[PDB]
C-alpha cells in the first residue's frame, strides 16, 4: 500500500555509467496498480 | 391532511431550560483500515544528554 517514487537528476541510448537514485516521496495511498501512463506537454 | 413535511425546525431561546437550550454536539469516529493509519497523537519529546 505504500507508493515509493526514486528520482535522480543528471546533466549529461542510455549513457554507460553508474548513478544511485535517491527516494523522493513515500505516499501511503493504500490502493491497488496494475496500469499506467505518461503525459505529455504538446 | 394526513401529508407534514418531515423536517421540523429547532427553536432556541436564551431563555429556556438545560434540557431545551441548544447544544453543539461532534462525533469523533475512528475507523482503521488496511490502509497505512496517518492519524497519530502529539509525540512528546525529552531534552537531549
Amino acid at each position: 500500500g505504500y507508493f515509493k517514487i526514486y528520482s535522480k537528476h543528471t546533466p549529461i541510448d542510455l549513457p554507460q555509467g553508474f548513478s544511485a537514485l535517491e527516494p523522493l516521496v513515500d505516499l501511503p495511498i493504500g490502493i491497488n496498480i496494475t496500469r499506467f501512463q505518461t503525459l505529455l506537454a504538446l | 391532511f394526513n401529508c407534514y413535511f418531515p423536517l421540523r425546525s429547532y427553536s432556541f431561546r436564551p431563555t429556556y431550560g438545560v434540557g431545551h437550550q441548544p447544544y453543539r454536539v461532534v462525533v469523533l469516529s475512528f475507523e482503521l483500515l488496511h490502509a497505512p493509519a496517518t492519524v497519530c497523537g502529539p509525540k512528546k519529546s525529552t531534552n537531549l544528554v
